[PDB]
């Protein structure tokens, strides 16, 4: 009869880390038994786990030795320790709750970049294009060039050439500036900053005018 | 208390500070005891002189230019008393540990008629010791047992000898007790019991079983208590001396820091030291570890005996030397662990396992071979560290070490090793009829140390305050810059159709059109990140080299790789953009092809003379392109003078000279720059600083290291005199002579002196170890173990850079000198800068000493490597998964560069126009 | 004077600072693991953040991403059977995947040439427009919490420098040759 508290089904306790997005339900169960009925306590990073700490409350199911959350918030991240004890003997286990706060969106480009510039011939030009995206964006610098006489191909699209495209060994912050040293009259035209993640696309263009000294 | 020593390996697992790893200063506490040891059968001799009986060793040596190694005469100390006491006079020592011969005082194993002649010998010795002021430490039993007590009672295997050893101890307390105040009863009972009867490798034995050994040690541990209590209630209230027992032990290190390895290490010390230390300093009973594995063959202590043995030691007599360490220690008693000669943590382990006792090291030092005479550098540096770690145990650990005793005043019979090993501070010639003592190098070291009581602070190793000259070149090295032939932009020549409407993707056309513009510097997306690391580093000069095998792959100058030439052009131009002068080298001994193109290396490499000509043309190409931005060039970048041959070195000097003349006659008037070699200049120091032969082999080694290539260029225009002398005297004159045209061509081809210093090595003339002895140069290469080392075992000697700077000035006159490379690899692989920050803080300061205290015209310091990506471990920036992070050495070096040296609290920010031509101005 | 300061910017983000590496989290109610790539190209689950589980996400085409093990120097590649492993060499036909976020906030990656969802388990199923996802296929990008000091493997192995011998005449290594001549 004098039995120490033990873990009945340890297979339900292998999931150590619980990482769910915002507004999600998490279930922490610590199955145990013993004679007589043991108590089940919860510790939030070594403190009191009172329902008045988090907004919305929770639901502890004593029939399954579990606790159910409701719309987790980043304030609920940390470690949760369940304690089981009845007579002489106190077993415990610590879980880890993480709330991954992320929201996908199309790549946002800073308004005004790139900007139209004119520093005549022989000077140095550098266009910029501030890009930000959660699923990591791809950057390409295009130049609207002209082939043969005109500059519009089939259907109704302009001819462009690849100036700078990100690849494998490519810094995410080096594709933000397009350098043009010396420059010439051939470089006069339109420069586009094509950026896109896995949702949509976004691009800003700017004309370059080359004068004379 | 037993078990409190398991925390030692934990506290020694993390190095606290780099200043503690060296601790080249500090003095021992006042009252410390400096001593020197001796024995009976080692030095006395005369096994049948003045009615002396016969010991167990007298019979073991007789019955296995003679064949058997015996101790009948040995050092012959029984007939030389004044001879031995004069050595103690010169050493300045305070104590002297010698032993009484049992077979000599009591020739009959029954305590019958004491020998008045034998007692007179020890009385005369003590009388002179009193006049000199040397307090004696007498060892009653030092492995010498009378033969009468062996064939009658069975030796130490009989407990009846506890009263016999009591009688022999009585008269010694009676006669000589008025003068002696430090008594050792048994010297190392471990080897006497274990190797005496169980193994049989000492004086007695027949190889029976370990049970005989444990039983002998049982009786040994009883006889000691009998003698201690004989001294406490009979002689102490009327004499006041202290009685202990000389206990020897080893040290062990774990395998993988696991709890099993640590517990097996504790078991090894409890089996060797705790075998006797715990039943004497703790509770009188054997350690619990030995009680488990020896639950049958180990004798049992009665309860009345445990209290009788407990507390029978007024201090802890520690023995630690070549006695059992790597010799007589049983291999099984190590328990699959590593034997280490670490004395520091052993002192800390005894300090914790026995409630902070008074430690008195009664025997230490190491040993040398039998052929080693008066020059014993190996022994003096072992003795140097042995006392160094002891000082660390006092200042940093808190161990109450009360005295030190370097073992063996003189050479003599070394037990089973015979005479093939020498341990004394004074050389003895056994083949001579005089056998007078001759002071060794260690004896002079010990003498000079006792006179100052440790290691007082020396003025040479003191921090220096002051600033470097204005426009002093500060920078880093990068011998293997990662090339970036792939351009970042304007590479794709095809045109596409951008579907601006609907899906905003690109559609390539099947035609061909448009062209390619000229590639500028921004196309190489690798220069600006490295330059960005150099800007925050406040580096004013960046040193790197070129890849000859990539510039001209086909050897000849017809198929030129202009791409990497533009890479190097932009590398130098963007450095001048941010006010960083580039220092460019041409050739390096790296790569499997001696740093040569594959065709030139396959056609003899430097053994072929045409390679030198191909170097000059390649030099001219580099001077034409990069010469517009580069103002400091280097022909050869630290050629391995220790690995090359003479045929290759001759053509190497040709190649450097040809390149220097090409720049001097075709590019100097248009490019205000300088060109010179860069030689690796590791410092060499004589092992014995007062030995002439060590000094001349140090000079010879220095000539083959630096003079081989510096003398034909900076000096007499010929090869070193010492090098040609030693080679011609060796009849192996395979060194080519300099013809008049070659001498006229090579001599003078230098605009400065680029030095490369990393560490200093020690050299000794005598052949200490044959398999580690350089026969081509006749030099024993050594190192001072007291120096702070790196994980790659590279010595940290800050003053060696000052020494090599003075040597180059003396050898080649006043001359603008650069420090082209100087650094040290990482340490601990977590706190890498604990060693490098201390390395640069002192190595730079010692360099400033040479500029001010010696007048060296230093022009620049170049820290070796600024990233581990190109040169692992040696970098200042860390490279971990495509990320460069600045180490603490970056902020410390930047602190030195910003302060321009080590300024104190006159204070001048001098901008002297341009001075001494150490560098130039933009 | 007008002067030129700059343009609006909000500096780096998730990682240690600009350590833009993330660990791919996976939960299947019963268990929970991270996508890990070993030095030999073996992909398994790591219950916590390890050095071999540090992954760099870098998009390539219009909506396709590249998953690289920053510690093993290997790329995540998928074959025709649906398996995934690590290769030291890039291949746009196999080591390239398409990313898309579902409704529950979990990221899913599938091969454009094999339609197989990158799954830690043995359930290499295709993709369906919101039907039944196979286990170990819904990932969650979690920030990195490991300092960049642990991301470089050591080197001082050097097994048996001089063995034990039990008779070493120079244990403290006072005699150190330097390998000269030739
Ligand atoms: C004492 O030893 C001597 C050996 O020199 C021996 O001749 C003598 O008989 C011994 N006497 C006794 C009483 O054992
Ligand atoms: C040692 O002698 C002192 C007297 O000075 C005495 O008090 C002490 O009890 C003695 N030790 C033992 C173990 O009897
Ligand atoms: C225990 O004793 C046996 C025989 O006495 C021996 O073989 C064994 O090595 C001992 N254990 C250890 C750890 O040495
Ligand atoms: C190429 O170099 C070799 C020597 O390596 C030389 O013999 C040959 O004439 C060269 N050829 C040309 C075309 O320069
Ligand atoms: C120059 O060498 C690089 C390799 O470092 C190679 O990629 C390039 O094609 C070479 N250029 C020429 C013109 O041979
Ligand atoms: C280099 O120094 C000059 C003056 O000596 C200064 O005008 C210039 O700004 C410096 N370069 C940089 C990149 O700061
Ligand atoms: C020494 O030179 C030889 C031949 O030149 C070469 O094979 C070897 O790699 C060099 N280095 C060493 C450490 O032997
Ligand atoms: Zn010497």
């Amino acid at each position: 009869m004098p039995v120490a508290p033990y873990w009945t089904s340890p297979e339900k306790m292998e999931k150590k880390l619980h990482a769910v997005p915002a507004a999600k339900t998490v279930k922490f169960k610590c199955p145990s038994s013993g004679t007589p009925q043991p108590t089940l306590r919860w510790l939030k990073n070594g403190k009191e786990f009172k329902p008045d700490h988090r907004i919305g409350g929770y639901k502890v199911r004593y029939a399954t030795w579990s606790i159910i959350m409701d719309s987790v918030v980043p304030s609920d991240k940390g470690n949760y320790t369940c304690i089981v004890e009845n007579e002489y003997g106190s077993i415990n286990h610590t879980y880890q709750l993480d709330v991954v706060e992320r929201s996908p969106h199309r790549p946002i480009l800073q308004a005004g970049l790139p900007a139209n510039k004119t520093v005549a011939l022989g000077s140095n030009v550098e266009f910029m294009c501030k890009v930000y995206s959660d699923p990591q964006p791809h950057i390409q610098w295009l130049k609207h060039i002209e082939v043969n006489g005109s500059k519009i191909g089939p259907d109704n699209l302009p001819y462009v050439q690849i100036l700078k495209t990100a690849g494998v060994n490519t810094t995410d912050k080096e594709m933000e500036v397009l350098h043009l040293r010396n420059v010439s009259f051939e470089d006069a035209g339109e420069y586009t900053c094509l950026a896109g993640n896995s949702i949509g696309l976004s691009h800003h263009s700017a004309w370059l005018t080359v004068l004379e000294a | 208390e037993p078990g409190d020593g398991a925390q030692t390996w934990a506290r020694f697992s993390r190095p606290p500070a780099p200043e503690a790893a060296g601790l080249f200063q500090g003095t021992f506490p006042d009252g410390f005891l400096w001593a020197v040891g001796s024995a009976a059968y080692q030095t006395e001799g005369g096994w049948q002189q003045h009615g002396k009986g016969a010991s167990i060793w007298d019979t073991f040596t007789h019955h296995p230019p003679l064949q058997p190694a015996t101790g009948d005469v040995a050092s012959d100390s029984y007939n030389n008393v004044f001879r031995d006491t004069e050595a103690l006079r010169e050493l300045g020592v305070t104590h002297y540990r010698f032993s009484i011969s049992w077979a000599r005082v009591l020739p009959n194993g029954s305590a019958g008629v004491p020998n008045r002649e034998g007692l007179r010998y020890y009385r005369r010795l003590l009388e002179r010791l009193r006049e000199l002021g040397v307090q004696p430490v007498v060892t009653l039993y030092h492995w010498d047992l009378p033969q009468r007590l062996q064939d009658a009672y069975g030796g130490w295997a009989n407990r009846a000898l506890a009263d016999h050893f009591r009688d022999y101890a009585e008269l010694c307390f009676r006669h000589f007790g008025g003068q002696v105040k430090y008594w050792i009863t048994i010297d190392n009972p471990y080897v006497v019991a274990w190797h005496g009867y169980a193994t049989g490798r000492l004086a007695p034995g027949i190889r029976g079983s370990p049970r005989l050994g444990y039983l002998v040690a049982h009786n040994l541990l009883l006889a000691h208590a009998k003698v201690w209590h004989l001294y406490n209630t009979s002689f102490r209230p009327t004499q006041g001396g202290q009685v202990s027992i000389a206990l020897s032990s080893h040290w062990i290190n774990p395998r993988r820091m696991t709890d099993h390895s640590i517990k097996e290490c504790q078991k090894s010390l409890d089996f060797v030291l705790g075998w006797f230390a715990k039943p004497v300093f703790i509770d009188g009973d054997y350690p619990e570890s030995m009680k488990n594995n020896l639950s049958s063959i180990l004798p049992d202590f009665t309860e009345s005996e445990k209290k009788f043995i407990k507390g029978t030691a007024d201090f802890f007599a520690l023995c630690f030397g070549p006695t059992l360490s790597f010799q007589l220690l049983d291999p099984h008693m190590k328990f699959r662990q590593l034997e280490s000669p670490n004395l520091r943590q052993l002192l800390s382990w005894i300090d914790l396992e026995f409630n902070h006792p008074q430690i008195f090291i009664v025997e230490n030092g190491w040993f040398v071979s039998g052929t080693t005479k008066r020059d014993d550098a190996k022994y003096m540096y072992y003795l140097k560290k042995f006392i160094m770690e002891t000082l660390k145990a006092i200042k940093l650990d808190g161990v109450d070490v009360i005295g030190y005793t370097a073992w063996s005043l003189m050479d003599g019979f070394e037990w089973h090793r015979g005479y093939s090993i020498r341990r004394g501070l004074f050389y003895v010639d056994f083949l001579s009829q005089d056998k007078m003592l001759l002071p060794k190098s260690s004896a002079l070291f010990y003498q000079k140390l006792i006179e100052k009581n440790g290691f007082p602070p020396l003025p040479e190793n003191q921090p220096l305050e002051g600033t470097f000259p204005c426009d002093f070149a500060w920078g880093v090295v990068d011998n293997y810059i990662q090339v970036d032939t792939t351009l970042s932009q304007f590479t794709d020549l095809n045109v596409y159709l951008w579907d601006v409407h609907h899906s905003k993707r690109l559609i390539k056309v099947d035609g061909v059109v448009t062209k390619k513009r000229k590639s500028y510097c921004v196309d190489f997306a690798a220069i600006q990140p490295q330059i960005a690391l150099l800007q925050e580093m406040h580096v004013t000069h960046f040193r790197f080299s070129l890849d000859w095998a990539l510039i001209l792959p086909l050897g000849n100058q017809s198929q030129v790789n202009h791409t990497i030439l533009q890479y190097y052009r932009c590398m130098a131009s963007e450095l001048v953009r941010v006010n960083i002068t580039p220092v460019v080298a041409l050739w390096q001994p790296m790569a499997p092809n001696q740093g040569l193109p594959r065709l030139l290396a396959r056609q003899g490499a430097w053994e072929n003379p045409y390679t030198a000509l191909a170097f000059a043309e390649y030099a001219r190409l580099c001077f034409q392109e990069l010469g517009h931005h580069v103002k400091l060039w280097i022909t050869m970048n630290e050629p391995y003078t220790r690995n090359m041959t003479y045929s290759a070195g001759h053509n190497l000097l040709k190649a450097h000279a040809l390149a220097w003349h090409v720049y001097n006659e075709k590019f100097r008037h248009a490019q205000n720059g300088k060109i010179s070699i860069a030689l690796q200049a590791d410092w060499i120091e004589p092992a014995c600083p007062f030995s002439q032969k060590d000094k001349e082999v140090a000079e010879r080694v220095l000539e083959f290291d630096i003079g081989w290539l510096a003398e034909p260029i900076f000096g007499s225009g010929d090869y070193p005199w010492v090098m040609r002398d030693w080679l011609n005297q060796r009849n192996n004159f395979l060194l080519p002579y300099f013809t008049e045209d070659e001498k006229k061509l090579i001599q003078g081809t230098f605009d400065f002196l680029a030095l490369s210093h990393y560490t200093t090595i020690l050299v000794d003339s005598e052949k200490e170890d044959p398999i580690k002895y350089n026969d081509y140069l006749e030099v024993q290469e050594m190192t001072d173990i007291t120096w702070l080392n790196s994980p790659s075992q590279v010595a940290v000697v800050p003053w060696g850079l000052r020494k090599v700077l003075n040597w180059l000035k003396f050898k080649y006159g006043d001359l603008p000198m650069y420090i082209i490379s100087n650094g040290i690899d990482d340490g601990l692989h977590a706190e890498d800068d604990q060693l490098r920050v201390y390395y640069m803080q002192n190595y730079i300061n010692e360099a400033l000493k040479a500029h001010i205290l010696d007048g060296i015209n230093l022009c620049g310091y170049f820290a070796y490597s600024f990233n581990d990506r190109t040169a692992p471990r040696f970098g200042l920036y860390r490279y971990a998964a495509d990320q460069f992070e600045p180490k603490a050495s970056m902020k410390h070096y930047r602190k030195i560069i910003d302060s321009n040296g080590f300024p104190g609290p006159r204070f001048c920010p001098e901008e002297f126009t341009v001075c001494t031509e150490c560098s130039f101005f933009h | 004077d007008d002067k030129a300061m700059g343009y609006p910017n909000a500096s780096p983000l998730l990682g240690s600072s600009w350590g833009g590496l993330i660990h791919l989290y996976t939960a299947t109610a019963r268990n929970s693991y991270h996508l890990q790539i070993h030095k030999n190209g073996h992909v398994d689950g790591a219950p916590h953040q390890t050095i071999y589980s540090a992954l760099m996400i870098r998009s390539e085409d219009a909506g396709f991403v590249v998953i690289t093990g920053v510690m093993s120097r290997r790329y995540l590649c998928m074959d025709f059977r649906g398996n995934i492993f690590g290769s030291h060499y890039f291949d746009p036909e196999n080591c390239r995947f398409q990313h898309q976020t579902l409704e529950n906030g979990y990221d899913v990656y599938h091969s454009p040439q094999y339609h197989f969802l990158v799954s830690l388990g043995a359930a290499k199923a295709a993709f369906l427009p919101g039907m039944n996802p196979p286990p170990y296929s819904q990932f969650l990008s979690r920030r990195n919490e490991i300092p960049l000091i642990h991301f470089n493997t050591p080197i001082p192995r050097q097994h048996t420098q001089s063995a034990e011998d039990d008779s070493e005449r120079d244990p403290l290594n006072v005699l150190k040759p330097r390998a000269r001549m030739t």
